[PDB]
């Protein structure tokens, strides 16, 4: 053996056991999540209080891509902010070519092709993340999940981390119960109740919630952050659901 | 470009590739030096297994670096030729921008320079060579013999050896030579660098070179007959 | 094998405490500050008397108020010694004026790092820094292969080092002499060195405010010597 | 154990050992503290010696007139990570007459040491900073860990027996918050924090080192009798 | 990132061997047939077309090919480095030799850099040699008609007639009972195809077959016409038609 | 990273030699043996070919004696491919001096270029050395005919006579026993093809497994002529000193 | 710089060469040697750009020293001047080529022959038994071209000499300030003192 | 034994990095076909969502590389689309270098000679995929051209693809014994599709409904990927016969 | 062809008395017969004790004073908060200049 020592080795069966190796990292990690809506998205992460002395609200670990594009990830956080850099790069030189801002399918296609890069070659690791990521096009709404190997699809929604499995099951019942679609201001709440649902597989230290959301009516398919009101209304839906 | 750290620290604090090159220099042919009160004097070993040399075209042990200073090594020989060309190219450049040809230390610590460079860049090992360097100073009549090493250090010696045996020669030298009174004549020197290598070589035949360095570019190389005669004439004073 | 710049378990570079081992086979470096003058001493350590002693340089001139002596594997001094010759000189061309001790040995120590997969592996010598300038006055300084320097009022370094340096930490006081000094590192040198200690076999060197760096004669270290066994005998 | 040769290898669990043992190098470190109101921001640094005739290994480094950090672990790799950000903040001064703010100071260092956790030949850096300084939301605490990881606390400690601090800090958080308008007092508080990691040894005059900065205060170290105040 | 592979991955082994080169050698034997014989008025190279699926259109895949008018190509081993070879082999007869002297290399120098190409691969950093063997048939006018094999190692070895790969041993033996210096081309392809029906198995007719000769000039294959020297090309791949025409005769 | 894979080609072992050349060595000392012996009035090379196989086209072939120029030739013991590579660097170097200096190389700067070109491989770049041995013929205006030899390690010597390749201790043994100076090439090529006759691992030595030549004065006044023997001269040769 | 001339006779080459160097309405030396010894049997003068004639004369004779030390061996004059002649024909395609021109006097020891080469900085070379570069030829040649004779002696090659330098200093504008005159034989180089 | 790490022969002459990424191929757990008509070149895949929270959409191994040429992947997607993306670029730049459409089978060609390169360079992994390029060429008609991580290339009568690709191939070869020629002798595309499905349905022995199938077509100067509802149209000929 | 130099006018004077040094200049800023501004300050303090100007090409001149004030805060940084000399200053500034000799900075400069 010896087959996974090394980056971009195939083993016996055809497997890169180094990407599957990060995505332990991965599943390590807090929960992130999102969820697609009428016309928009939704993002969502869990952020773990590690102590008294972490000044709230001041620790941000959502960010933007170009004006229109929200990414949330979980895993090594370094490596997703790594990935945003490349993501903000990209995004940058096809609205310098091309002038319009770069539509989902087109930046998830270059986060994908990147990071795939980074499974082709023993002097490069693999990332350590999975990313949620998405926003408002020309063409409507899109949601994306990315993962180490450099695997992405389309999501109605999507989750990762360690409560990723309570995560999805509160996720199928959305898509289920809701056929036509969700709106922006439902999905908020609805992912505040998630988090809430998916910090039980991470109930030591207790936590702090993140939203934000891209949305054609809501924010002008713009990025912007649950703040203030907003953010209180969600968090106390939240809590009256887990009680 | 090929990277690769190839001399690098052990645990205990050792640069295993520097200390091989000089296993290398243990098994080159023995070579010596010996300075007199006017003249150094470099002997060279060559071994007797190769009969049918052509000793007229085959590249000689000792080398001039410029007509003032000479080279002798023990080790890879192939190794010592990128050192004596590298030492010739510095030696018209010294004379070019400096307009003085080198002085020995200059061109010792040259080659000590170079060799150490070797033993901390990627992509290279080390030269398996060690060097005596002698001659005189632009002007000077004050014998210099210089060695130098694999790792790079360098220093000065009245009389030293290299090479296979080279533990048993100086051990000879170590006795046989007066710091207060160096071989006084160019005869005496010769006589004490022969009688040296006549403690470790074989026979006194084809097997000894000897080149002698005195001031203002006065090198020569003895011929076989004259290096005989110091052969034959120790060899006599022995049975005693 | 593996990486040259690897960390250890411990959180330690492999290569860099490797460096260190190479370091405490080297002679012994001794130096120490007053407030008239730094002294540094070196051992010497021939390894054969056909060797001509005075061709041993393990103590060197930086700058006219910088000097510098070395322990370990020495031939890896020689670019060091270079940068720090080239960094003082290039200062005083920049600037007008003398480049302060501890920023010469900051650039002296930026060079130690600068290996890995630069050259091929960390120094294999430690350095004593010692000189003078307006600002700080004397100052000696302790240069390692890992990039860090500390001051000191007193160092040894080298095979006899941790026994020449608990030596130290008793004999020195802030208000030592020159000449004081200059006994102290002969004394201890003859302590820790192997064979018997006498002009050709060490060397003595100081920097002052007035005279610059200057490494002193074999006559000269000789009644110093003389000194030193005469004051021993006298109690 | 294998998987341990390098940065670019991940263990079967997720883990890259290597950037673990530079974390290692950190917790060999002297320890240091830092702690903020909402007016000034402090960093306390217990310095460390070779021995009696050596100098106490400097601490604490200026990156700007509204920006410095403390280190513990390799102190070279702190002088390359300041330097950095020495150059960053003059960027940010000479291209747009701005101080650099100190969140862009931290997500900047996040990235540098990012990109030497991913590639074959590099190593990550082996030490941890404390970045103190005050723009123009106010006084800010940083912790920069070489993994990447940058956060921002309202106070903490880093280095051998940082836990002792750490939980002091967390307990004395509702008062040294409210130290506003008050530079001695907010020092006295980090000077007690970092009491509470000491062993064998006391804060002396050649071995405490405090730095502070802001709102109208520049960023500034004491030491020697400077510090002989706060003992 | 970067190509960090700068050193050679074929070092020797205590005993002398070149490992990576040996290792080729026994995917050339692992290979299917090919041969060649050398005729007075031309020569022949000749080899199975082994299909991988009957679905697959075995003439879309050729083992026979074409470097310059007057030379061609066939091999023994692996497929994908036999067609970067052909690709390199056919500009490097333009770069180094037509686009100086204005006319396409004798054969023996097309050889030559063909050797070039596959040692450099046994050398270089980061790269494994080729699995190949070629036998190389072609004619210039100094030199008349000439048969070359070319190894892995990049040795190169003039032939009167060959053959490598799976049953090269067998074939070598029927080829020099054969073999004459008063060989004419048709006699050639004769002993081609007796010496190729050894070592195949299934189907043997012109479409599991392939064939071509280094012969006379063709006119007809020129494309035009006005200019006297240009005579036409001295390869022809036989059809699948015209080799079934000589298999009665057989 | 790729350290894993790395042979490093060019280090030490602990008793200070260099693994890559001696197992270089160890391949030559496998290839078909090649002499060369220099005579008063000229120069002899010859050696034998590999294991030949009677479908093999002998007179258009060329494994063994190459021309470097119209007064230097080598004798290849080794990969014959890897010597091609040399074999054309040389051929430019000599170009390069004719071009430089207008006067033809003197042997033993071509020789020490070539050599030092293998020197190179051994030292840096992390790559497998040349495995060639080399047998330089040749002759120019100062020292006249001259023999020398180079090996993977880049060192080379000079010879009145010597062998590379196969069987080089039992060659260099008949070689020493009825070599002497004031010889003639006729004598020389006579002893050239006796000592294989008797060196060889095959049964008998032929005309078909020999490739042939000499460097003479033997044009017209003071001027050198290479002769690279055809199959039929070697034939010819093979019986006038009656070996067949 | 300015004047320098060559002459080859049975058994040796001679060599004059201009002593002043003159920069603007100054005349800065009346002493200057425009010549370099490449090796023991080569002689080169030269003349042309300030300072490129300089550089380019050490350039030239470091190389043939080098060449020397190397080989243990003097190279042939046809040798060293196809060398230095290359030099030039490089230079003269280069960003700044080096405006020099130069005279090759040396004895083949191996031939037993004097020769002199006249290279300019183009990098044309021709073997002559006069040679001149500047305006001198102008006057020079066809004076030459009348008093020489192939098998002269190297006293009849001075006094055929001094019949140049009279002639050059009654015709030319500018003060040269008398020449430096070296002669190259069998037994090396060596200089005329009063001239 | 370092020699199954990376693209270096094995004593028995094999490189098991290049056997390893053929593994990698079947990982999917997907199976495709690709057939010809007179006019047209139609491909399949099957198409398996087993997450109820994917968008079905954004699911696909079928590329359009160019206006004429399509290709469909067996292999993990991001390898695929890495494959995709190079070939479009290739295609894209052959067009404006040489002024013409590039052909289906030079641009496999030029994969396969990139794929090559893989296995023979160290630096380089093989990428675990098998491509089938598809389309109507203006020259040689319609054509099936394949490739894999071998660098190996070869145009097609008929071909299939995946971990059940040999049950596939038979049941085609068995059909075009019996027909006694080279293609589906069939006049609309919609048909040829038709055929298509019916035979992977009888090879397979699974049914499909319009969620589990993925179809492509070539027909002269265009590619076309269909929607659900055009393979439900086509669901229901096939059932109503 | 465009021409990077232009002339931004204005002049400025430096005495030194016994303990006292001063550096006056005018406020006005012009190009060709047109006032940019009537109060544009050119005189600076650069820190420790040093004030600047830099007088011709404003472009030039700000660039200038730029990098010595850039020069100054590095210098601290490197050599310990140690005061920079009104002599080592103009020293430093020479290699400023220097380093632009083939494409200068078209100013007289007074410190
Ligand atoms: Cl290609």
């Amino acid at each position: 053996t010896g087959y996974d020592l090394s980056n971009s080795v195939f083993s016996p069966d055809g497997r890169n056991f180094q990407v599957e190796y990060a995505v332990k990292a991965v599943e390590n990690g807090t929960t992130s999540i999102g969820i697609k809506c009428n016309d928009g998205v939704v993002f969502a992460v869990e952020k773990l209080i590690t102590s008294k002395l972490l000044v709230p609200q001041k620790n941000v670990k959502i960010q933007v891509v170009d004006r229109h594009i929200g990414c949330v990830y979980s895993g090594l956080i370094p490596d997703g902010r790594h990935l945003v850099n490349r993501g903000r790069e990209e995004a940058a030189s096809f609205k310098k070519l091309y002038k319009t801002p770069i539509p989902i399918p087109a930046f998830a296609d270059r986060l994908g092709q990147y990071v795939q890069a980074h499974t082709l070659y023993n002097s490069v690791r693999p990332f350590g993340v999975s990313t949620i990521f998405g926003g408002v096009d020309k063409n409507g709404a899109h949601l994306y999940m990315l993962e180490p190997s450099g695997s992405y699809w389309g999501y109605k929604g999507a989750a990762t981390g360690k409560g990723r499995q309570s995560a999805k099951a509160e996720l199928e019942k959305l898509v289920d119960h809701h056929p036509e679609g969700l709106s922006a201001r439902e999905a908020v709440k609805q992912a505040a109740k998630i988090i809430y649902l998916a910090h039980e597989d991470n109930k030591e230290k207790d936590f702090e919630l993140e939203i934000s959301w891209c949305s054609l009516s809501e924010t002008n398919g713009l990025h912007k952050f649950v703040k203030g009101d907003l953010l209180q209304e969600a968090i106390d839906f939240a809590q009256k659901e887990i009680n | 470009g090929y990277d690769r750290a190839l001399s690098i620290f052990s645990p205990d604090g050792h640069i295993f590739q520097v200390e091989y090159a000089l296993e290398a220099v243990k098994r080159g042919t023995c070579a010596v030096g010996v300075k007199g009160k006017n003249c150094v004097v470099l002997g060279c070993e060559r071994r007797s297994t190769l009969k049918l040399q052509d000793t007229r075209i085959t590249p000689s042990k000792v080398s001039k670096i410029d007509s003032h200073v000479v080279l002798s090594f023990s080790g890879l020989n192939a190794d010592s030729r990128i050192l004596i060309e590298k030492a010739r190219v510095e030696a018209q450049s010294h004379r070019l921008t400096l307009e003085d040809p080198v002085t020995v230390e200059y061109l010792t610590r040259y080659v000590a320079g170079v060799q150490q460079r070797y033993t901390q860049s990627g992509g290279v090992r080390p030269f398996g060579v060690s060097t005596l360097i002698a001659g005189f100073d632009p002007r000077d009549d004050e014998p210099k013999l210089y060695q130098t090493e694999p790792s790079g250090i360098y220093s000065s010696w009245s009389a030293q050896t290299i090479g296979r045996n080279s533990k048993t020669v100086r051990e000879f030298l170590e006795k046989n030579y007066d710091r207060k009174e160096p071989p006084a004549t160019v005869e005496e020197c010769v006589k004490l660098t022969v009688r040296s290598l006549l403690e470790v070589v074989q026979t006194g035949a084809k097997n000894i070179e000897i080149t002698v360095v005195k001031p203002d570019s006065d090198i020569v190389a003895l011929s076989s007959e004259e290096i005989n005669q110091y052969v034959t004439q120790i060899e006599q004073e022995k049975q005693e | 094998d593996r990486g040259v710049s690897t960390f250890s378990p411990e959180g330690r570079l492999f290569q860099v405490e490797y460096s260190l081992e190479a370091i405490k086979l080297g002679s012994t470096a001794i130096g120490i500050a007053t407030k008239e003058g730094v002294v540094l001493g070196v051992e010497k350590r021939a390894t054969s008397p056909l060797l001509e002693s005075d061709s041993i340089e393990k103590i060197v001139e930086i700058d006219r108020h910088i000097g510098c002596a070395m322990s370990g594997l020495t031939a890896d001094a020689r670019s060091m010694i270079e940068h720090a010759r080239t960094a003082a000189v290039t200062h005083n061309l920049y600037y007008d004026e003398d480049i302060n001790v501890e920023s010469l040995t900051q650039s002296v120590c930026d060079l130690a790092l600068r290996f890995g997969e630069l050259m091929s592996r960390p120094f294999g010598v430690a350095l004593l820094i010692a000189g003078h300038d307006a600002d700080d006055g004397y100052q000696l300084f302790h240069a390692e292969p890992s990039g860090t320097f500390y001051r000191y009022n007193a160092k040894a370094i080298g095979s006899g080092s941790e026994g020449a340096q608990a030596e130290l930490l008793n004999e020195w006081h802030s208000s030592l002499t020159l000449k004081e000094a200059e006994l102290l590192v002969l004394k201890i040198l003859k302590q820790v060195m192997e064979e018997k200690l006498d002009e050709n076999n060490a060397q003595l060197s100081c920097i002052t405010k007035q005279d610059g760096f200057k490494i002193y004669d074999n006559e000269k270290t000789a009644e110093l010597i003389k000194e030193l066994k005469e004051k021993e005998a006298a109690e | 154990n294998n998987y341990d040769g390098d940065t670019v290898t991940f263990s079967p669990t997720g883990r890259l050992f290597q950037v673990e043992y530079a974390l290692e190098a950190i917790k060999q470190g002297s320890v240091t503290v830092g702690l903020r109101s909402n007016t000034h921001a402090v960093l306390v640094a217990l310095k460390r010696n070779a021995d009696e005739l050596s100098s106490y290994q400097k601490k604490i480094i200026k990156c700007d007139e509204h920006m410095g950090l403390s280190l513990a672990g390799l102190a070279p790799d702190a002088r390359v990570l300041s330097n950095y950000l020495r150059q960053q903040c003059n960027y940010s001064s000479l291209v747009f007459n701005r101080k650099l703010a100190v969140e862009r100071a931290g997500h900047l260092l996040c990235d540098k040491a990012q990109k030497n956790t991913q590639s074959y030949g590099g190593r990550p850096y082996g030490v941890g900073l404390l970045i103190i300084g005050y723009d123009k939301s106010g006084a800010h605490l940083l912790e920069f860990q070489p993994s990447g990881n940058v956060t921002e606390l309202y106070g903490t400690a880093i280095g051998a027996r940082s836990q002792g601090a750490k939980t002091y800090l967390e307990r004395t958080l509702d008062t040294f918050i409210k130290i506003d308008g008050n530079p001695d007092e907010l020092i006295k508080a980090g000077v007690e924090a970092i009491s509470q990691s000491l062993r064998d040894e006391s804060l002396t005059v050649d071995n405490l080192s405090i730095a502070i900065v802001g709102k109208d205060t520049p960023f500034t170290i004491y030491d020697g009798e400077a510090v002989a105040k706060y003992i | 990132m970067t190509d960090r592979y700068s050193f050679s991955l074929t070092t020797f082994s205590p005993s002398g061997k070149l490992g990576q080169i040996d290792y080729a050698l026994t995917a050339v034997k692992q290979g299917v047939t090919s041969l060649g014989i050398k005729a007075t008025n031309g020569v022949v190279i000749a080899t199975e077309k082994k299909s991988s699926s009957p679905l697959a259109m075995s003439e879309t895949l050729s083992k026979v090919s074409l470097l310059t008018p007057d030379i061609g190509a066939v091999y023994s081993g692996m497929g994908p480095d036999y067609r970067v070879l052909v690709d390199k082999s056919r500009k490097v007869a333009h770069t180094s030799y037509k686009r100086i002297y204005g006319e396409y290399p004798p054969t023996k120098l097309l050889v030559s850099e063909v050797a070039k190409i596959m040692q450099e691969a046994t050398q270089s950093g980061g790269v494994r040699p080729f699995g190949v063997s070629l036998l190389i048939a072609g004619h210039d006018e100094f030199n008349g008609f000439s048969l070359y094999q070319v190894d892995p190692s990049g040795s190169y070895f003039p032939w009167k007639a060959t053959a490598i790969g799976k049953g090269s041993v067998a074939a070598k033996t029927f080829l020099e009972k054969r073999w004459n210096d008063e060989l004419e081309l048709e006699d050639a392809i004769h002993i081609a195809l007796l010496t190729l029906k050894e070592s195949v198995e299934g189907e043997f007719n012109g479409d599991t077959i392939e064939l071509a000769i280094i012969g006379d000039e063709n006119p007809d294959l020129l494309g035009y016409t006005g200019i006297p020297t240009d005579k036409g090309p001295r390869f022809r791949k036989l059809t699948s038609q015209e080799i079934n025409d000589r298999l009665e005769a057989l | 990273g790729s350290r894993r894979y790395d042979s490093r080609t060019t280090i030490f072992s602990p008793e200070g030699r260099l693994y890559q050349v001696e197992y270089a060595l160890e391949s030559i000392s496998h290839a078909g043996t090649a002499i060369g012996i220099m005579a008063s009035d000229g120069i002899v090379l010859a050696a034998e070919r590999k294991v030949t196989s009677t479908l093999l086209e002998q007179d258009t072939s060329t494994e063994k004696l190459y021309k470097l120029n119209d007064k230097i030739a080598v004798a290849v013991a080794g990969l014959t491919a890897d010597a091609e590579i040399l074999i054309n660097t040389a051929r430019i170097h000599a170009q390069n001096y004719l071009k430089t200096y207008n006067e033809d190389i003197p042997v033993e700067i071509l020789v020490r270029r070539l050599s030092d070109i293998k020197q190179g491989y051994t030292q840096h770049g992390g790559l497998r050395p040349f495995g060639v041995s080399f047998i330089y013929a040749g002759y120019d205006d100062r020292y006249g005919y001259q023999l020398y030899t180079s090996n993977p390690s880049g060192n080379y010597t000079g010879w009145k006579a010597i062998s590379v390749g196969a069987n080089t201790s039992a060659a260099q043994t008949l070689l020493q026993m009825d070599y002497k100076d004031d010889m003639k090439v006729d004598d020389a090529i006579e002893l050239a093809l006796k000592t294989l006759s008797k060196t060889t691992d095959s049964s008998a030595l032929t005309y078909d497994r020999l490739e042939f030549a000499t460097i003479r004065k033997g044009a017209n006044d003071g001027e050198v002529y290479q002769k690279i023997f055809k199959p039929q001269e070697i034939k010819d040769i093979l019986v006038k000193t009656g070996i067949t | 710089m300015d004047i320098i001339l060559g002459i080859r006779v049975q058994d040796s080459v001679i060599l004059a060469s201009s002593k002043a160097v003159t920069r603007g309405i100054s005349v800065l030396k009346d002493s200057d040697d425009k010549t370099r010894q490449l090796s023991p049997h080569t002689l080169m003068s030269f003349a042309g750009e300030a300072g490129d004639t300089v550089q380019f004369a050490e350039y030239i004779q470091a190389n043939i020293q080098l060449y020397s030390i190397r080989e243990d061996y003097e190279l042939s004059p046809q040798a060293v001047s196809s060398f230095v002649r290359q030099e030039l024909a490089k230079s003269i395609r280069s960003r700044r080529p080096y405006q020099v021109n130069v005279l090759i006097g040396g004895y083949d020891k191996k031939k037993n022959k004097p020769e002199l080469y006249q290279i300019d900085y183009l990098g044309t070379k021709v073997e002559l038994p006069y040679g001149a570069h500047g305006y001198s030829g102008f006057y020079t040649f066809s004076l030459l071209d009348h008093h020489y004779r192939p098998d002269m002696t190297t006293e009849e090659g001075l006094d055929l000499l001094k019949l140049c330098v009279q002639e050059l200093e009654k015709r030319m504008p500018m003060d040269f300030k008398g020449v430096i005159v070296k002669i190259v034989d069998k037994d090396g180089i060596r200089q005329v003192d009063d001239f | 034994g370092y020699d199954r790490h990376i693209t270096i022969f094995s004593p028995e002459g094999r490189l098991y990095q290049v056997e390893y990424a053929f593994k990698a191929t079947n990982q999917t757990n997907i199976n495709s076909l690709a057939v010809r008509g007179k006019d047209c070149t139609v491909v399949i895949s099957q198409k398996k969502v087993p997450d109820k929270l994917l968008d079905p959409t954004t699911v696909s191994y079928i590329f359009c590389i160019s206006r004429t040429i399509g290709m469909v992947v067996n292999g993990p997607i991001p390898d695929a689309r890495n494959a995709a993306l190079r070939a479009k670029a290739e295609a894209a730049e052959f067009r404006y270098k040489y002024g013409y459409d590039m052909p289906c089978d030079v641009l496999a060609k030029r994969m396969a000679n990139l794929s090559q390169i893989y296995t023979q360079r160290a630096y380089m992994r093989p990428l675990g995929v098998i491509l089938t390029f598809v389309s109507v060429d203006e020259e040689l008609g319609p054509s099936i051209y394949k490739t894999d991580p071998a660098g190996y290339y070869v145009g097609y009568k008929a071909t299939a693809t995946g971990p059940k690709q040999q049950e596939i191939t038979t049941n085609l070869e068995n059909h075009f014994k019996k027909s006694k020629i080279d293609h589906i002798n069939e006049e609309s595309w919609e048909k040829v599709v038709e055929f298509a499905i019916t035979h992977m349905i009888d090879a397979l022995g699974t049914e499909f409904s319009k969620n589990d199938l993925e179809v492509g077509v070539a027909t002269k100067d265009k590619f076309f990927t269909l929607s659900a509802e055009n393979i439900e149209e086509r669901l229901v000929a096939i059932a109503e016969q | 062809q465009f021409n990077p130099y232009g002339d931004n006018g204005g002049t400025i004077l430096g005495i030194a008395g016994e303990d006292f040094a001063v550096l006056a200049g005018d406020t006005r800023n012009i190009t060709d017969y047109s006032i940019n501004s009537r109060y544009e300050p050119k005189v600076f303090d650069c820190g420790d004790n040093i004030v600047m100007s830099a007088n011709g090409f404003a472009a030039d001149g700000d660039a200038l004073v730029k990098r010595f004030k850039n020069s100054v805060k590095w210098y601290h940084f490197d050599h310990n908060d140690k005061k920079l000399s009104i002599n080592s200053a103009a020293r430093n500034i020479q290699h400023l200049l220097y380093g632009k000799r083939f494409f200068p900075y078209y100013v007289h400069t007074i410190i």
